[PDB]
RNA sequence: CGGGGGGAACCUGGGGAACUGAAACAUCUCAGUACCCAGAGGAGAGGAAAGAGAAAUCGACUCCCUGAGUAGCGGCGAGCG
RNA sequence: GCUGUUGGGAAGCAGCGCCAGAGAGGGUGAAAGCCCCGUAGGCGAAAGGUGGGGGGAUAGGUGAGGGUACCCGAGUACCCCGUGGUUCGUGGAGCCAUGGGGGAAUCUGGGCGGACCACCGCCUAAGGCUAAGUACUCCGGGUGACCGAUAGCGCACCAGUACCGUGAGGGAAAGGUGAAAAGAACCCCGGGAGGGGAGUGAAAUAGAGCCUGAAACCGUGGGCUUACAAGCAGUCACGGCCCCGAGGGGUUGUGGCGUGCCUAUUGAAGCAUGAGCCGGCGACUCACGGUCGUGGGCGAGCUUAAGCCGUUGAGGCGGAGGCGUAGGGAAACCGAGUCCGAACAGGGCGCAGCGGCCGCAAAGUCCGCGGCCGUGGACCCGAAACCGGG
RNA sequence: GGUGGAGCCUGGGAGUGAGGGCGCGAGCGAUAACGUCCGCGUCCGAGCGCGGGAACAACCGAGACCGCCAGCUAAGGCCCC
RNA sequence: GGGAUGACCCCAGGCGGUAGGGGAGCGUUCCCGAUGCCGAUGAAGGCCGACCCGCGAGGGCGGCUGGAGGUAAGGGAAGUG
RNA sequence: GGGGCCUGACUGCGAGGCCUGCAAGCCGAGCAGGGGCGAAAGCCGGGCCUAGUGAACCGGUGGUCCCGUGUGGAAGGGCCA
């Protein structure tokens, strides 16, 4: 019994083109070029979702060092105090106290200058 | 071994026979797939790259034409050309072991015997070659039509009466086979057809 | 039982190995066949049972023994198949080449020769040759050997 | 079509009862004058072939 | 009275290669296959033992199974059978 | 087999019935055992053809001892020389056939049984004929776990055609409206083509350039966005606008990161190969044999092959034979042993189920399935060349 | 001592038989070569996935099942990018 | 380890990867299942989907087109991506 | 290095091992047969050692007396060297 391609090939090419919607030129209109693109973005994502956690921390850190320096010290000198002080609040939160609740943070700064 | 319900004018007497106790699903399976294989036609065919009806001239030179390399346009890489490993006539039939069938021919029945779906009869009272002469019978035998049936007798007239019936499989007991048994929900026989049966699994 | 009920026992109808159908199968592209080489090529290698790459083969380098025959060919001389005593326990009474054939012990065309690896039975045995050991056991066990011509 | 018994083997070798390949010993066809008596003596006997090579020389004997 | 020519393959006779295989190649193989020619027919050939070959046996020929990839053949190589 | 019902159409769903030696299938406005063509089961030939079976003719057929020693297939048998066939490639080389030379006999003859001689046996050449069982498939029919318009024959259609070639020869593409043409009267813009209403239809982006109508490709309208930017074009975070009704979709301004796919490579984004794009064809199979594994059946036993009967998707018969039950040896030959050997020596290849009679397991064997191997085009396409006949 | 995708044995299926950089020991080379030929090892090959090295298969770090807007570290780094 | 057996639960450890070995599955054509079930209140196919289940290949659901075919659990065979 | 008598420069095997991809190549105690040198214990299966060589196929010579193509022989072979 014969069994030609039939309905199978097309459909799969419509899987790849639906995920390729929004791509420039053929990349969204040509199948082959849609795969070659979906390949990269496939690795770019997981290569980048692994990075989001590093793009922020560095940010967060960048904001804390700014505040810390408003009180007469630097990000380096108060990470230690919070260590020595036994404080485990994280840079994400620390980065939000530094902006919205600037007088809580000031405390932490103080509890850091002393823990040393 | 098993008590068989026999349907006589005197009344449902019972009979016993030493049908197998264990049912091997695999064996019953292998019989069928034999039955269902050796009855295949084997008439699928494709026309190889030499059987096609073109010439053989190298369509254009091997080099310097600027296009691919080709020979005869009967190559399966062409359209309308040869077919690679497509079918040909074949003898799907094959030689299943006898005991494997003489055994699956007793396992088959016995199964229906466990269910009580097996029924025997001395004769068929008043059938003489007219279907309607049968349902009146089958009615009185509890054969309402709600169950597919395998009628297994030598009496021609009988087999001729019910063979057109959407829920009855007819067979000379000389042709009783598993697949037809399993095909069905019940199973009926003459003590005759019952007798030869015995004399085939023996 | 019912057609839908009829499975084969697990493992008695294994799938197949389709090579050349994608990266996922682990069999795509080179079709489990390697990269280049006479072995990947179609048709492939000369009989690996013998050929060795040009050097004189292991088998051609071995010496030939004994008579290899000549034309017209095989010589016809009576042929003997030996059956052991223990294989004769099943019978009662009188054993002959025939019965031992229809039993499945002696092939046709061959003659009957009794062996002794077993224990005799006080049986009338008819054959074309016994062994020294077989006789002693056969005459000792109250048997009646009977040679043929 | 069915396989053909390779005669180049059936004339040199012989399959035992356990599945081994036994071929005569190579060396004493000619050039034997200065050979030992031990060397002529030992070479007049069969030797079990290496497992890999024997396995091959049995696939050539499909009917023995 | 008969013949002449045609017929898809199938059949018998007269002739008859090569690539290829032998991991080169000449004997060898491919193979008396492909092909050409004459002929015949619904079939053609073969066929009533100056046979087979060891049974003191068989009983024309044809075909299939089996005998058997046995006996044997072979730069005893590939392979043939 | 009518009705009722939804519907453009009933064969659909509902109610009540019927046939069935016919519930194979195909049609009918859709899905019909009972509407049409058919199916099971039966009928049928004035005339041509055939007539392998029946009956009838005819040519043709037939005894025994006794003596006789006329006949019993000629350039033949037979010998040598040169070849062909047979499994036989000069081999120890017979047998069958015959181109060259020499060249008999008629049963007390002659050929044969693998050079030759003898014994013993088989046959009776040099004239011819001979049914069926066997092979093929232009033709007709039945049937398919065969194809379904790049498939299936090269042709589903006006195909060995158009077209290519001086010629042999090469060799396509091309199917489908609808249940029914009821195939769009008439009017309007236009030379026409084409369209716009009217009208038909269940449906007219089913309008004949017609079933379904995908993708590349082209265009019109809309939302977001872009003229100080840089780039395998994407991914992550955020923000602005648009849509849908703590959320999601489309879009992209900025910041971060980022060297196509495949191929061949020690190593490619790679200035190494292949590919403009899309859609369809397109490459590890089959038969026999072998060898491991596996699910089963039987088990010192297992199994049949061609065939015969049965069936018309019914299976059963068939034991010839093959593998196994014993191996060792070049062999005679011995044999649980055997071979080298003087050996009672030494060595090679060999030799011996589990519980309580039973059951269970197994050597082995058989069919299935799977991987791999041998033989064939054997995973697909590709040479330059050889050969044969035209 | 060691219970590890350790080892022994029998059997089926392969691929590989074109390696390359680095480090140390040599030969050859000119105490040349991104040179060549061997030895122990390592890595790339197959980790062209990640961090460092401005950028770079093989130098330093480190063996990526998947997800997080959590924490600690290695090489390397902390004036600005 | 539970419990008894692939019922699901807990603890621990493994899971970069070319050639290549192995295992478990999806999907296409076809056959039994089928004189059956689905279908004009609309089959197969086609365009959308931001919803559902699946690691994924894929499977359902809904809306538009489409206008007569399709085919389940469980198995079989391939011109199967 | 000298000399005396000698032929073990044995036949039939050969446990166990070195080496090793195959096949080969290498060492070899000891048992019997029959001998040699020695008072004896003991040594001797050529050479202080490591190269001085060539697998199968085909055929020659001596021996064996295994097969002998209806049987007894022969042709021609196989085994030993
Ligand atoms: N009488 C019989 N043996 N009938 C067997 C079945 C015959 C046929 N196949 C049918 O179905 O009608
Ligand atoms: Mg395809
Ligand atoms: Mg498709
Ligand atoms: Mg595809
Ligand atoms: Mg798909
Ligand atoms: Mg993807
Ligand atoms: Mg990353
Ligand atoms: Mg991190
Ligand atoms: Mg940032
Ligand atoms: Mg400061
Ligand atoms: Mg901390
Ligand atoms: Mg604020
Ligand atoms: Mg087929
Ligand atoms: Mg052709
Ligand atoms: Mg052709
Ligand atoms: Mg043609
Ligand atoms: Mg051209
Ligand atoms: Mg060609
Ligand atoms: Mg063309
Ligand atoms: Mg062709
Ligand atoms: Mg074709
Ligand atoms: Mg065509
Ligand atoms: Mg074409
Ligand atoms: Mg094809
Ligand atoms: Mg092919
Ligand atoms: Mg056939
Ligand atoms: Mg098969
Ligand atoms: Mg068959
Ligand atoms: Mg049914
Ligand atoms: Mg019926
Ligand atoms: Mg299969
Ligand atoms: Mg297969
Ligand atoms: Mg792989
Ligand atoms: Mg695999
Ligand atoms: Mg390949
Ligand atoms: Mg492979
Ligand atoms: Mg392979
Ligand atoms: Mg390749
Ligand atoms: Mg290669
Ligand atoms: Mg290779
Ligand atoms: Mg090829
Ligand atoms: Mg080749
Ligand atoms: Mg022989
Ligand atoms: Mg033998
Ligand atoms: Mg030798
Ligand atoms: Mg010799
Ligand atoms: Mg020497
Ligand atoms: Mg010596
Ligand atoms: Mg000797
Ligand atoms: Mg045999
Ligand atoms: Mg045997
Ligand atoms: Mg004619
Ligand atoms: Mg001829
Ligand atoms: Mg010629
Ligand atoms: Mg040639
Ligand atoms: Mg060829
Ligand atoms: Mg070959
Ligand atoms: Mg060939
Ligand atoms: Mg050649
Ligand atoms: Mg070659
Ligand atoms: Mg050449
Ligand atoms: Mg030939
Ligand atoms: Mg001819
Ligand atoms: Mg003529
Ligand atoms: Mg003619
Ligand atoms: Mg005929
Ligand atoms: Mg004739
Ligand atoms: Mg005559
Ligand atoms: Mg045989
Ligand atoms: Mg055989
Ligand atoms: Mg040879
Ligand atoms: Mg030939
Ligand atoms: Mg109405
Ligand atoms: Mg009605
Ligand atoms: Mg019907
Ligand atoms: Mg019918
Ligand atoms: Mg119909
Ligand atoms: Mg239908
Ligand atoms: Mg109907
Ligand atoms: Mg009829
Ligand atoms: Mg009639
Ligand atoms: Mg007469
Ligand atoms: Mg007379
Ligand atoms: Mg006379
Ligand atoms: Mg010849
Ligand atoms: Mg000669
Ligand atoms: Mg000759
Ligand atoms: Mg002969
Ligand atoms: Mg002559
Ligand atoms: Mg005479
Ligand atoms: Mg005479
Ligand atoms: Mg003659
Ligand atoms: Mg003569
Ligand atoms: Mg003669
Ligand atoms: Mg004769
Ligand atoms: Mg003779
Ligand atoms: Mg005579
Ligand atoms: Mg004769
Ligand atoms: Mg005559
Ligand atoms: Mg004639
Ligand atoms: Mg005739
Ligand atoms: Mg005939
Ligand atoms: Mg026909
Ligand atoms: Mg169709
Ligand atoms: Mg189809
Ligand atoms: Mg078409
Ligand atoms: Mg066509
Ligand atoms: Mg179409
Ligand atoms: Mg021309
Ligand atoms: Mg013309
Ligand atoms: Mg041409
Ligand atoms: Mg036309
Ligand atoms: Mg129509
Ligand atoms: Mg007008
Ligand atoms: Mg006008
Ligand atoms: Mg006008
Ligand atoms: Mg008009
Ligand atoms: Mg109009
Ligand atoms: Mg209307
Ligand atoms: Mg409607
Ligand atoms: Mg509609
Ligand atoms: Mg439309
Ligand atoms: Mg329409
Ligand atoms: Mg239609
Ligand atoms: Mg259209
Ligand atoms: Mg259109
Ligand atoms: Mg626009
Ligand atoms: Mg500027
Ligand atoms: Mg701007
Ligand atoms: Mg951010
Ligand atoms: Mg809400
Ligand atoms: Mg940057
Ligand atoms: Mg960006
Ligand atoms: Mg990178
Ligand atoms: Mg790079
Ligand atoms: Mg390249
Ligand atoms: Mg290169
Ligand atoms: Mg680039
Ligand atoms: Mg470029
Ligand atoms: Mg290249
Ligand atoms: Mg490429
Ligand atoms: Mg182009
Ligand atoms: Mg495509
Ligand atoms: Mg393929
Ligand atoms: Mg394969
Ligand atoms: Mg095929
Ligand atoms: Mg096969
Ligand atoms: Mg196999
Ligand atoms: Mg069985
Ligand atoms: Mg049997
Ligand atoms: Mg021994
Ligand atoms: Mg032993
Ligand atoms: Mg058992
Ligand atoms: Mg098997
Ligand atoms: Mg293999
Ligand atoms: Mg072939
Ligand atoms: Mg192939
Ligand atoms: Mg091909
Ligand atoms: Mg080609
Ligand atoms: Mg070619
Ligand atoms: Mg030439
Ligand atoms: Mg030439
Ligand atoms: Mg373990
Ligand atoms: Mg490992
Ligand atoms: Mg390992
Ligand atoms: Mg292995
Ligand atoms: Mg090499
Ligand atoms: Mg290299
Ligand atoms: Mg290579
Ligand atoms: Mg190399
Ligand atoms: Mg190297
Ligand atoms: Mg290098
Ligand atoms: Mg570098
Ligand atoms: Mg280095
Ligand atoms: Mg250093
Ligand atoms: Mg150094
Ligand atoms: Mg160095
Ligand atoms: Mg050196
Ligand atoms: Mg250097
Ligand atoms: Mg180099
Ligand atoms: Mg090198
Ligand atoms: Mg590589
Ligand atoms: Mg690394
Ligand atoms: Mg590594
Ligand atoms: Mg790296
Ligand atoms: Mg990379
Ligand atoms: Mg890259
Ligand atoms: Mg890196
Ligand atoms: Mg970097
Ligand atoms: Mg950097
Ligand atoms: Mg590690
Ligand atoms: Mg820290
Ligand atoms: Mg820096
Ligand atoms: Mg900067
Ligand atoms: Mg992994
Ligand atoms: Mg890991
Ligand atoms: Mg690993
Ligand atoms: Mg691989
Ligand atoms: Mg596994
Ligand atoms: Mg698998
Ligand atoms: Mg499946
Ligand atoms: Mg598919
Ligand atoms: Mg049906
Ligand atoms: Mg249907
Ligand atoms: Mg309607
Ligand atoms: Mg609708
Ligand atoms: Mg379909
Ligand atoms: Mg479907
Ligand atoms: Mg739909
Ligand atoms: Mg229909
Ligand atoms: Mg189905
Ligand atoms: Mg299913
Ligand atoms: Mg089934
Ligand atoms: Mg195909
Ligand atoms: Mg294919
Ligand atoms: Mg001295
Ligand atoms: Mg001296
Ligand atoms: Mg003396
Ligand atoms: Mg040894
Ligand atoms: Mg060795
Ligand atoms: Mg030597
Ligand atoms: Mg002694
Ligand atoms: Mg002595
Ligand atoms: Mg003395
Ligand atoms: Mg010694
Ligand atoms: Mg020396
Ligand atoms: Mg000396
Ligand atoms: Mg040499
Ligand atoms: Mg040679
Ligand atoms: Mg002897
Ligand atoms: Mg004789
Ligand atoms: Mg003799
Ligand atoms: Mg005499
Ligand atoms: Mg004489
Ligand atoms: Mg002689
Ligand atoms: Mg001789
Ligand atoms: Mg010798």
């Amino acid at each position: 019994p014969r069994a030609k391609t039939g309905v199978v090939r097309r459909r799969k090419h419509k899987k790849i083109l639906k995920l390729a919607k929004g791509y420039w030129g053929l990349r969204s209109k040509s199948f082959r070029k849609a795969r070659e693109t979906l390949f990269a973005a496939g690795n770019y994502a997981y290569a980048h979702r692994k990075r989001r956690k590093r793009d922020f921390r560095r940010l967060w850190i960048v904001r804390i060092n700014a505040a810390c320096r408003q009180h007469g010290l630097n990000y380096s000198t108060f990470i230690h105090g919070l260590k020595k002080a036994g404080i485990e609040v994280d840079r994400k939160n620390l980065a939000d106290l530094a902006v919205r609740e600037p007088q809580v943070f000031a405390e932490l700064v103080e509890r850091a200058k002393a823990a040393q | 071994v098993y008590q068989i319900p026999v349907l006589s004018p005197s009344g449902r007497r019972e009979l016993a026979a030493d049908l197998p106790a264990e049912i091997n699903p695999h064996l019953l399976w292998e019989v069928v797939r034999w039955q269902l294989a050796k009855r295949r036609r084997g008439t699928a065919s494709t026309k190889t790259r030499g059987e096609v009806a073109y010439s053989g001239r190298k369509i254009w030179p091997q080099k310097h034409t600027g296009r691919a390399r080709h020979g005869d346009i009967g190559a399966p890489i062409f359209v309308g050309g040869g077919v690679v490993f497509g079918p040909k006539p074949r003898d799907y039939s094959y030689t299943l072991p006898k005991k494997v069938r003489k055994k699956g021919l007793a396992m088959a029945v016995a199964d229906r015997a466990r269910e009580g779906k097996l029924l025997l009869v001395e004769a068929f009272a008043g059938v003489n070659g007219k279907t309607k002469e049968f349902l009146a019978w089958a009615k009185e035998a509890g054969l309402d039509g709600s169950e597919s049936v395998l009628l297994v007798t030598g009496n021609e007239l009988v087999r001729r009466a019910a063979r057109n019936l959407p829920w009855v499989v007819t067979l000379a007991p000389e042709g009783l086979n598993v697949y037809d048994i399993v095909r069905t929900e019940r199973l009926v026989m003459d003590l005759d057809a019952w007798e030869v049966f015995q004399n085939r699994i023996g | 039982m019912k057609l839908s009920d009829l499975r084969p026992n697990p493992g008695a109808n294994k799938r197949r190995k389709r090579v050349g159908r994608g990266p996922g199968s682990g069999h795509g592209k080179t079709a489990t066949r390697g990269h280049k080489g006479q072995k990947s090529r179609s048709g492939g290698l000369k009989d690996p049972r013998r050929f060795e790459g040009g050097r004189s083969t292991t088998l051609m380098r071995l010496p030939k023994r004994g008579m290899q025959g000549q034309v017209p060919g095989e010589i016809k001389r009576p042929r003997y198949q030996g059956v052991n005593l223990k294989d004769l326990a099943r019978f009662e009474g009188e054993v002959t080449p025939e019965l031992l054939v229809r039993a499945g012990l002696l092939k046709k065309g061959y003659r009957l020769k009794i062996l002794g690896e077993g224990e005799a039975k006080p049986l009338k045995v008819v054959a074309h040759a016994f062994s020294k050991s077989a006789l002693e056991k056969l005459k000792a066990a109250g048997g009646e050997p009977v040679l043929l011509e | 079509p069915k396989m053909k018994t390779h005669k180049g083997a059936k004339k040199r070798v012989k399959i035992t009862a356990s599945g081994k390949v036994v071929a005569m010993k190579t060396g004493k066809r000619h050039l034997n004058w200065q050979k030992s008596g031990k060397e002529i003596r030992q070479k007049g006997r069969k030797f079990v072939l290496a497992k890999p090579e024997a396995e091959r020389i049995k696939l050539l004997l499909p009917y023995e």
